């Protein structure tokens, strides 16, 4: 009864990519990529 | 071009030894077993000596990849002292250097 | 409805939504073009430094827009900021629109503090036009008047004795 | 090369606001420190040489001091010993000597008055003090020296302290004063412990030659020692090892009064009595006086042997021993 | 004498990069390594292969930019991905250094099989550390 | 023709973001970085090299992308993948009394194809 | 000044399966030189410290290998030249960890590992008992 688990949050290949790219903008004094 | 002819020679025999690794392997299978009949291992005796020359993996020699040197090689790099001591003594090795204790 | 539109670009994905550098081009022109008149110097001489350098260049459209933007605000401190970055990315119109640039400098009155910044921008030019490029009087007019409030006669003179050699 | 040095601290300006700005810090709380730490997050370079590491630094420290310009834009020098050469080192010397004469004329009215009212400020020994090294004095005048420029000085220097002291002459050799840093070789004795209602134990740890021993001992106990969960005269069948454990006691008479426990790992027997004789006797130094303290390490007790095996060199045998040499 | 990797000393006047400047025994010191990849590290595997590559590397970045190649490459391999840096002087036009940056990137990434990373610095002139 | 561009410096917004500069791993264009920086072994005179054309800052590893801020920031935008940890399991008495088996399993990262 | 509206898309989904918990994960950096793996340790500590993950670290002895070659092409055995390679370990000890946690940081910490060093994951995950054991006999 005092066990519990939580459940597995199943996401895609690309996703933690996709959630670091939000924290960075675009940047100013830089030419393109 | 492979630098020598030797080198070409033993790309050959890395070529064949690979190709009749199962035959020899399941034949010596039968020759190295103590529980079989002699008559059986006799035959498969000539068998595995009726196998090409060249298939046998004591003729390999492991030479320098570079350089076709038939010794003084680090197994490692797989080349000779000289070609890799003329690396290393540039930085192009990573993790190597001169040793001092 | 133009920072609504540039809201709507940004949003789904920005990247994705115009096709063409042509029609790209044409989208800055039209906006900065807005910009800078429309709106106080403060919005226009920020969005300025992210929009043109970074993402794409000057036209000959947004060139002008600059230039009618700090004669109406009065700003004479931009002139040299704006002509250096106009130098890099302007070369080819530089002729048509260079008569458009200088005739702001008449327009202002000129302390004892900002002749260095007219000596310099006009020297710059002037030695420019001379070591090739057709020379307008206008330029002399700036040159002597901004060098009368500066104090310095005689690089006035040697500039229009270089005018005069000019047939 | 001044404007140099104007552009360079700029630069370092900014780019300490930069640098500051990024590692998510107030620019004005940023020390050398803090620099220090931040390029070697950034820019972490094992590399053995410490030189040759990545630094940001003020350019005053970074680069070397430069002689000023010597003359006027007319060509007249600005010092009148220029054309020495060394317009610097003759320039202190002629003050020095001035100094010096000084004093003799001043100590010579006094004389005529019946009055020596000085003293002898020349021994500062308790203090530590030297004269700058050639190095200190080369750094200091931002000119290169010769030995027996800097010998010559000194030597004058010394002409001057052997005389009465005036208070600026007192002042003026003082700048060629250094203070040698703390000279005691006293030990730190460690703080006696009081253990789970037991009293008075001690603890040291020796290191000899491949071999660690720790030893705890107690003061409240009778004499026996218990090695690796063993009596000693089992761990250690040899009598010149037990008589090494011995060593330490016997010198401070001890032999009956303290109980030890010992943990000794690596090395042979030898290279373990040794370890465990040497934290033996950094751990009675906790129960006995501070005197027994210096004549157990002036009997060679409290210092580790630092004798350890050398690794043999290609072309030889032994480390030392070489191969047999044909003359033809 | 050791000869191994060594710019000898002329009459003064030879320029020196702070590569040469330094022989074998200053690697780890002064000087680091050309290449960085795990193969040479205790427990691990294909140390031959990324010498080969890293070979082929080298005579292939030297023959494909004639001339305008300023030091020796500085190979970085990350998670199957290798970055080639080099320090490349002004010759080319930047029309033909893109052409080859391009040509070379997708060359190698069809040959080795994994993504090829080129960053090109441009100096203009061969960076001297000593003599000269 | 010859084309001198000056660097990204000069265009530096004192207290411009830095991670939105150097986003991904990168090799070090000391025209992007603001901070002067001078390694190399110096010479009996002079100074340690500049680090424009440094060949010893590019063999570098650097973590200019990972700089503290950066790191606050990728974090808390990874706050929303991570789940919980369980109570009561707070202690290995409980961790044995409930979950009894442990499989042990090793994963290997090494640099190539 | 001008700032990109509405920048953010996330894919998350919630399964009903009970996600892997793991008692121990152990990070094992083996590296070259000594100040990327200092730098790494302080990076992944922090990264750690910002999910809350409750992380451990020490430092397990450095290996050096040596080995002998030849100096000259030819002939003396004499003179040999001795060359090293330094193997040094960082050890991430993270405790009381889930599978998604798990696999976010990992995922993380892998993406940013430096070109010089290799990375091992020992990872000591925590299963119940099987079902034709629990108590059934035979
Ligand atoms: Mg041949
Ligand atoms: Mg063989
Ligand atoms: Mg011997």
């Amino acid at each position: 009864e005092e066990v519990v688990i939580p459940k597995k949050k199943t996401w895609d290949k690309v996703a933690i990519l996709q959630a670091l790219a939000s924290t960075v903008h675009r940047d100013s004094t830089a030419a393109p990529y | 071009y492979y630098v020598d002819w030797k080198m070409l020679r033993d790309v050959k025999r890395r070529k064949m030894a690979y190709e009749y690794a199962d035959e020899r392997l399941r034949i010596n299978s039968l020759r190295k077993n103590t529980i079989l009949p002699k008559d059986l291992q006799e035959v498969a005796d000539e068998e595995i000596a009726s196998l090409p020359r060249d298939s046998c993996p004591v003729r390999i020699r492991n030479r320098c990849v570079m350089t076709s040197r038939p010794r003084g090689v680090k197994r490692r790099w797989r080349l000779s002292r000289i070609v890799f001591r003329h690396l290393a003594d540039h930085g192009q090795l990573s993790g190597v250097q001169r040793a001092m204790w | 409805l133009a920072y609504q539109v540039h809201g709507l670009l940004n949003t789904g994905d920005n990247w994705k939504l115009i096709g063409s550098d042509h029609r790209r081009n044409f989208y800055y022109s039209k906006f900065f073009n807005l910009l800078c008149f429309m709106e106080q110097i403060d919005v226009t001489l920020k969005w300025y430094k992210d929009l043109i350098p970074s993402v794409f260049f000057p036209h000959s459209q947004t060139m002008i827009d600059l230039l009618q933007a700090l004669d109406v605000a009065n700003r004479l401190d931009m002139v040299p900021q704006i002509w250096k970055d106009s130098k890099e990315y302007g070369h080819t119109f530089r002729n048509e629109l260079k008569e458009e640039i200088l005739m702001l400098m008449a327009r202002d009155q000129h302390p004892p503090e900002l002749q260095v910044a007219f000596a310099d921008c006009a020297a710059d030019i002037k030695s420019t036009y001379e070591s090739q490029p057709e020379w307008p009087a206008s330029s002399l007019n700036y040159v002597a008047v901004l060098f009368l409030r500066a104090g310095r006669t005689q690089e006035a003179w040697k500039m229009l004795g270089l005018f005069r050699k000019h047939n | 090369t001044v404007d140099f040095i104007k552009k360079q601290i700029e630069e370092f300006n900014i780019g300490k606001r930069h640098l500051a700005n990024m590692m998510g810090e107030d620019p004005e709380t940023f020390t050398q420190e803090d620099i220090d730490r931040a390029i070697a997050y950034l820019f972490p370079s094992g590399l053995f040489e410490k030189r040759a590491r990545p630094i940001m630094k003020h350019p005053e420290e970074i680069f070397p001091k430069q002689r000023a310009i010597q003359w006027g834009e007319d060509g007249r020098p600005f010092h009148f010993l220029f054309y020495t050469g060394k317009q610097s080192y003759y320039s202190l010397m002629h003050d020095t000597y001035g100094k010096l004469l000084d004093v003799e004329k001043h100590h010579n009215q006094l004389r005529a008055k019946d009055l020596l009212a000085e003293k002898t400020k020349i021994l500062k020994d308790p203090i530590g003090s030297r004269w700058l090294i050639k190095e200190e004095l080369e750094e200091m005048l931002v000119e290169k020296l010769s030995d027996q420029d800097y010998a010559q000085f000194i030597r004058l220097l010394e002409r001057l302290s052997a005389l009465p002291c005036g208070a600026t002459e007192e002042d003026f050799v003082n700048r060629f004063r250094r203070s040698i840093p703390i000279q005691s070789k006293k030990q730190l004795i460690e703080p006696l412990q009081y253990d789970e209602q037991g009293m008075a134990f001690s603890r040291g740890e020796g290191k000899r030659k491949t071999a660690k021993a720790e030893v705890v001992v107690y003061g409240q106990g009778s004499g026996r020692i218990d090695v690796n969960g063993v009596d000693y005269l089992l761990y250690f069948p040899v009598t010149q090892d037990r008589e090494q454990l011995m060593f330490p006691l016997h010198f401070l008479d001890r032999l009956g009064k303290h109980d030890m426990t010992c943990a000794v790992s690596g090395g042979g027997r030898s290279a373990q009595a040794g370890a465990v004789r040497l934290a033996m006797a950094r751990a009675l130094c906790s129960f006995v006086t501070e005197d027994e303290v210096e004549w157990m390490r002036q009997a060679g007790l409290l210092t580790a042997d630092p004798r350890v095996r050398e690794r043999k060199k290609p072309g030889q045998e032994g480390a030392r021993r070489k191969f047999t040499w044909k003359k033809r | 004498k050791n000869r191994a990797a060594r710019v000898r000393v002329s009459k003064g006047d030879k320029p020196v990069t702070y590569e040469e400047a330094h022989a074998p025994h200053y690697i780890a010191h002064r000087k680091g390594w050309l290449s960085l990849h795990t193969g040479n590290l205790d427990g691990e595997d294909h140390a031959a292969e990324r010498t080969v590559e890293d070979v082929f590397l080298r005579k292939f970045m030297l023959g494909t930019f004639p001339g305008c190649l300023a030091d020796q490459l500085v190979l970085k391999r990350r998670a199957n991905q290798l970055e080639i840096c080099a320090l490349v002087l002004r010759q080319l036009p930047p029309h033909k250094f893109y052409f080859l940056v391009g040509y070379s990137e997708t060359l190698l990434s069809h040959f080795y099989k994994c993504p090829v990373h080129l960053h090109l610095q441009t100096v203009p002139s061969k960076v001297v550390y000593k003599y000269i | 023709r010859r084309k001198a561009l000056p660097p990204r410096t000069e265009k530096m917004a004192v207290d411009q973001d830095w991670p939105s500069v150097y986003p991904v791993a990168a090799p070090f264009k000391p025209s992007a970085v603001p901070l002067p920086v001078r390694m190399g072994y110096p010479v009996k005179r002079g100074v340690p090299m500049a680090k424009e054309g440094n060949l010893e800052l590019l063999k570098i590893p650097n973590f200019l992308h990972l700089t503290p801020v950066a790191i606050k920031r990728h974090c808390e935008a990874l706050k929303d993948f991570c789940t919980e940890w369980p109570a009561a399991l707070d202690s290995d008495e409980k961790c044995e009394k409930h979950f009894p088996i442990e499989i042990d399993t090793a994963d290997y990262v090494s640099a190539g194809p | 000044v001008d700032v990109p509206k509405d920048m953010t898309k996330p894919e998350i989904t919630i399964s009903d399966e009970p996600d892997t918990l793991y008692k121990r994960l152990s990070v094992l950096v083996k590296g070259h030189d000594k100040a990327v793996l200092d730098s790494y340790e302080y990076f992944a500590v922090l990264a750690a410290k910002e999910l809350g993950i409750s992380i451990k670290v020490h430092e397990p002895p450095r290996k050096i290998e040596r080995f002998t070659l030849l100096k000259s092409v030819h002939i003396f055995k004499k003179h040999r030249v001795q060359y090293e390679m330094r193997t040094l370990y960082r050890c991430l000890e993270l405790e009381h960890l889930t599978g998604s946690t798990a696999d976010v940081y990992l995922e993380y910490i892998q993406r940013n590992l430096p070109e010089g060093v290799a990375m091992e994951v020992t990872k000591t995950k925590l299963e119940q008992l099987p079902e034709h054991i629990r108590k059934p006999i035979w």
